């Protein structure tokens, strides 16, 4: 592993697009990044695929899970936070 | 990140590493205000876990971090570990973040927003650059 | 795959 | 939220 903080820049997929590498893996709170040179890896999960809407940096995918050797030609896999922010909001809410 | 780059240091502000109590980094997860992170379930986090706030180079005695205790974990109810769907835990933090300059949230998204396939977007972390 |  | 005050460089 990398001592300092590592970023890369990488395309969001749609679904239908990345269920061509992953098949009936990906569901719905999913999406995909990347094939394109870079990618997640171990150790990168929990953290931020972050996207600048409006000027500001939104979370839109939590790192989740890949391709086992970190391929750089197979999308990644991230939680996608508007399938579940309603579930944040609430749990902010309520603790 | 294969294939990534050095950033500049605190310039992703909400960046935090999930360390065990052997020092060792084994997850990421991003502040969204001075209470809470958001990571990922399966992480597994637990209550003896630490979060660092404000870190760049895990090698540096310098830096200025932030070892924060958590307080609670909450897993989201629909985490299915099968197939790794719904895969966010929130950390309820026992003792707030500083917020600064190298310190601050990231913002969430509305549920209704849309980020259209083919947008360029950014991801951040201290995992393998090599397998 | 594996968990990231 | 969302603006770093040290500005990344990509």
């Amino acid at each position: 592993t990398p001592d300092r903080l590592q970023q890369a820049s990488l395309p969001l997929l749609s679904n239908t697009n990345c269920k061509k590498y992953w098949g009936t893996k990906i569901k719905d709170a999913m999406i995909c990044a990347g094939a394109s040179g870079v990618s997640s890896c171990m150790g990168d999960s929990g953290g931020p695929l972050v996207c600048k809407k409006n000027g500001a940096w939104t979370l839109v995918g939590i790192v989740s899970w890949g391709s086992s050797t970190c391929s750089t030609s197979t999308p990644g896999v991230y939680a996608r936070v508007t399938a579940l922010v309603n579930w944040v909001q609430q749990t902010l809410a309520a603790n | 990140i294969v294939n990534g780059e050095e950033a500049v240091p605190g310039s992703w502000p909400w960046q935090v590493s999930l360390q065990d109590k052997t020092g060792f980094h084994f997850c990421g997860g991003s502040l969204i205000n001075e209470n809470w992170v958001v990571t990922a379930a399966h992480c597994g986090v637990t209550t003896s876990d630490v979060v660092v706030a404000g870190e760049f180079d895990q090698g540096s005695s310098s830096e200025k971090i932030q070892k924060l205790k958590i307080a609670k974990v909450f897993k989201n109810s629909k985490y299915n570990s099968l197939t790794i769907n719904n895969d966010i835990t929130l950390l309820k933090l026992s003792t707030a973040a500083s917020f600064s300059q190298t310190v601050s949230a990231v913002c969430l998204p509305s549920a209704s927003d849309d980020f259209a396939a083919g947008t360029t977007c950014v991801t951040t972390g201290w995992g393998l650059t090599r397998y | 795959s594996w968990p990231w | 939220c969302g603006v770093p005050a040290i500005q990344p460089v990509l």
